[PDB]
RNA sequence: AAACUUGAGUGCAGAAGAGGAAAGUGGAAUUCCAUGUGUAGCGGUGAAAUGCGCAGAGAUAUGGAGGAACACCAGUGGCGAAGGCGACUUUCUGGUCUGUAACUGACGCUGAUGUGCGAAAGCGUGGGGAUCAAACAGGAUUAGAUACCCUGGUAGUCCACGCCGUAAACGAUGAGUGCUAAGUGUUAGGGGGUUUCCGCCCCUUAGUGCUGCAGCUAACGCAUUAAGCACUCCGCCUGGGGAGUA
């Protein structure tokens, strides 16, 4: 989970990272949270 | 001609194994000749000389 | 419609010479029955709206006939209008 | 100027002169307000392929009537309906 | 009463259920994969069907109906491995049938499963 | 069926009336009559014991048979009438033997109609027969509950019971309440629905239709004094201040259940109201 | 609804497994198992047209 | 002022059709009820639970009631101006196509304003209410829910009469008439040629598709069903938001 901002400002900057941040972990989940797949064996 | 929905012999190797119809795709008759069948199949469902299902 | 006896009776009153169907005086009383024929059905009928505009073709189709028949002789289109029962 | 051919069935568990009482007044129904029958061909028993009514038979008829009014064979549907041994029922014109 | 009997089976898309009774049907035993122990989403397996059929033909044992003629009913992953485990009990199965509703386009169906 | 009234008056403005159209007649028949004095709600002390009775206007008493008797003979329908003491019109059949009398008309009932009250009936609209012969699934009505004492049930307008099932001598029955009941199988009930459909749909539009009536305004508890109600008086308006509504003699009026248990008929009732 | 008779039950079912596929029953329940939008299924037996 | 027949229309003779409207008839399935027999779960899911059942559930068999649709045939098929139209029968009724040439003799085309049809969802007055199902209730999932999933469920879905008049109402393509390589399926005819023991082949007419020159296009692509070459008439556009809003 990488994220960069080029602000100055080191708390406002963050309040962009902690959004970053957020967005990749569901990007994380959403990609094995596709186990409900139906699929009944022969 | 015209299929008399009578003519109970030749109006049943059309119906299937168990009450449908056959495709003309599978028996081979026109196009003209299958509607014209399957009005005379159907009035003949309605007084019992054929089944729906069997 | 209407039958062909009746249709063949109507073509008899309004022909102008023996073998002449197809003249506009005798194909606008073909039409005013066909026009009194299914407006009696549409009487009764009165949500057979793909009938009405078969009806108002029709209607237009003798419209543009009477209005022909005035342009060539007025005196044989005050004959019609007395013949069968239309206004204007 | 219209010609139609009925086709009725009546039950199976009916004795003979039932029978023949039934059928004459339908012929009477199908000549009434200009009719004029052709013939009245009646096929025998038949196993029909389903089961109506809990029947297994049926005696069948062809009556081709030949009118301009359909006076007669709506007046047939009417009183068909309403006996319990006639048991179907459907006229068809043929052109 | 013995001997002759009508095996019913309507196997699902869950839950395979068999009711064998006679040729006037009157429900002489019934068994299914609920009353074998498998409590959910098992019971959707050819291998439910492989005790669930004799362990109502078995456990019947009120006339000694022992021919079935089966009928299937139902569309299910444990339909045709419940006449093969049928003959496990060994009721000689002479006429199999599928008797499944088919409308003739008559009712609404439920939504789509999204 | 209904006409509606232009609001030509404020009295006059939402009130919904029924035209009388099925209505053939507009005279009653002067040897079926009897005089119907009012008992606004007074028994025999003289005092009154139900309330919101008064005087309507005056109305005569038309003897109609609940109990259809004549057995096997037919009976032609002369008239469907007015009757000011029942929410149904009632049609005065003529019989063949030459009597006239009344029956509650049912829904499709014409003039010159013929209608047999006997065991070997046709089931048809309006003929009277034994809840035995009756088949199941039929729409029934002017049901019987005791043999011979006449139609009790399903008697009111648009009113019909569905025959459900037979026990031994009892047949089973839906009501227009929803209630599945037995009923005695030797029983009359004719068949079909009593016709009047649109009697509930009449918006009566002013406070004096309602005394034409005969019903007399009802005074609401909660505008009361503490002894004339319950819920009498607070300072200003008040909610009604106990565990639940009371009635004008101190019984909870509002969900509490008052039928009298431990009945002959509980054996009888199969389902409850739906 | 065929009788299968004179032989063993592995054989009964090999006539039974291809006397269900020529017929209107897991086909058609499987079409049938939530409702199609009315025209969409006219597109759906257009796909089941075109490649024959 | 006359004359003509091709355009347009009527005849005559053949067809094809889920074109409408009204009234009947029919079968399978769904739900509910009544009954027989019969015993512990049924149902449901990625897994469960809510829910239902010992006041006999489900399963099975017979019978009943009721509403809604019409499996198979069924097809880049048919019909209609569009919306649309799919059980069957009868009555009433509209249009198209083919062929013949008897007849009328430009009667034609387009069409502002106007006047009528117009999917669904809606609204009104009543009916009817079987499945399905917004809203709503409850159980799970998740990181979180008001979503997805599951149980249940009201309006609605259905009919009758009045409205509403809007859709990605789409071939995102107005109507009419000519003209301009071909190849190929298929539908409704017609004339031939063999003859077939009812099956092909060639030519032509009107539909309906798929390929593809010339030509066109900004490019995709279109191409005798033009988006090619022309002529008539009608609707409409002239930057994006603001806005189909005051
Ligand atoms: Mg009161
Ligand atoms: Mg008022
Ligand atoms: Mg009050
Ligand atoms: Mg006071
Ligand atoms: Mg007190
Ligand atoms: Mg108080």
């Amino acid at each position: 989970l990488r994220a960069e901002e080029r602000n100055d400002d080191l708390y406002a900057g963050i309040d962009l990272i902690n959004n970053k941040l957020e967005r990749q972990v569901r990007k994380y989940k959403t990609r094995i949270n596709r186990k409900s797949r139906d699929r009944g064996d022969q | 001609t015209h299929i008399d929905y009578k003519d109970t012999e030749l109006l049943k190797r059309f119906i299937s194994e168990r009450g449908k119809i056959l495709p003309r795709r599978v028996t081979g008759t026109s196009a003209k000749y299958q509607r014209m069948l399957t009005t005379a199949i159907k009035r003949s469902r309605h007084m019992a000389l054929l089944p729906y299902v069997k | 419609a209407i039958s062909q006896e009746r249709k063949n009776e109507i073509i008899k009153e309004y022909r102008v010479h023996e073998t002449d169907t197809g003249s506009p005086e005798v194909q606008i009383a073909v039409l005013t029955a066909e026009i009194n024929a299914v407006n009696e059905h549409l009487r009764t009928h009165k949500k057979d709206h793909h009938s009405r505009r078969g009806l108002l073709k029709m209607v237009g189709r003798r419209r543009h006939l009477l209005n022909y028949l005035r342009s060539k002789d007025i005196q044989r289109y005050r004959e019609l209008i007395k013949s069968l029962g239309i206004r204007r | 100027m219209r010609t139609y051919e009925v086709m009725y069935i009546v039950r199976p568990n009916i004795e003979e002169d039932a029978k023949k009482a039934l059928v004459e007044r339908f012929n009477g129904i199908l000549a009434t307000e200009g009719a004029e029958v052709l013939e009245a061909k009646d096929w025998g028993k038949r196993r029909l392929a389903y089961e109506i009514n809990d029947f297994k038979d049926g005696f069948y008829n062809i009556v081709r009537v030949k009118s301009d009014n359909n006076k007669a064979t709506d007046e047939f549907q009417r009183l068909a309906k309403i006996s319990d041994d006639i048991i179907r029922y459907m006229v068809i014109r043929e052109d | 009463n013995i001997e002759n009997g009508v095996a019913h089976i309507r196997s699902t898309f869950n839950n395979t259920i068999v009711t064998i009774t006679d040729e006037f049907g009157n429900a002489l035993s019934w068994s299914s994969a609920g009353a074998l122990g498998f409590k959910g989403s098992k019971k959707s397996t050819p291998f439910a069907a492989q005790m669930a059929s004799e362990t109502a033909s078995k456990s019947a044992m009120e006339h000694g109906l022992k021919t079935v003629e089966v009928t299937v009913k139902g569309p299910g992953p444990g339909r045709e491995s419940a006449i093969r485990a049928l003959q496990s009990a060994g009721l000689e199965v002479t006429a199999i049938r599928d008797v499944t509703p088919v409308p003739h386009n008559g009712c609404r169906p439920p939504k789509r499963r999204r | 069926a209904i006409k509606k009234y232009k609001p030509i008056t404020n009295g006059r403005r939402n009130m919904t009336s029924l035209d009388f159209a099925e209505i053939t007649k507009t005279t009653p028949e002067k040897s079926l009559l009897k005089p119907l004095p009012k008992k606004a709600g007074r028994n025999n002390q003289g005092k009154l014991t139900v309330r919101h009775h008064g005087g309507g206007h005056k109305r005569q008493y038309r003897v109609i048979d609940f109990k259809r008797n004549k057995d096997g003979i037919n009976a032609k329908v002369d008239s469907i009438q007015y009757d000011p003491n029942r929410s149904a019109n009632i049609a005065l059949v003529v019989y063949a033997d030459g009597e006239k009398r009344y029956i509650i008309a049912p829904k499709g009932l014409e003039v010159g109609q013929i209608v047999e009250s006997g065991a070997e009936a046709d089931i048809k609209v309006g003929n009277a027969l034994p809840l035995q012969n009756i088949p199941v699934g039929t729409v029934v009505h002017n049901i019987e509950l005791k043999p011979g004492k006449g139609g009790q049930i399903a008697r009111s307008a648009g009113a019909s019971a569905q025959v459900l099932g037979k026990e031994g001598k009892y047949v089973l029955i839906r009501l227009r309440s929803g209630e599945v009941r037995m009923i005695l199988s030797t029983c009359r009930a004719t068949i079909g629905q009593v016709g009047n459909l649109q009697h509930e749909l009449v918006n009566v539009g002013k406070a004096g239709r309602s005394r034409w009536k005969g019903i007399r305004p009802t005074v609401r508890g909660s505008v009361m004094n503490p002894n004339d109600h319950p819920h009498g008086g607070g300072e200003g308006r008040a909610p009604i201040g106990r565990p639940s509504p009371m009635s004008p003699w101190g019984k909870p009026t509002l969900g509490k259940k008052t039928r009298r248990g431990k009945k002959s008929s509980d054996k009888l009732i199969v389902r409850g109201r739906k | 609804t065929v009788v299968r008779k004179n032989e063993s039950l592995e054989d009964a079912l090999r006539r039974f497994k291809r006397s269900v596929s020529k017929s209107g029953t897991i086909q058609e329940v499987r079409k049938r198992e939530f409702y199609e939008k009315p025209s969409v299924k006219r597109k759906k037996k257009s796909e089941a047209a075109r490649k024959r």
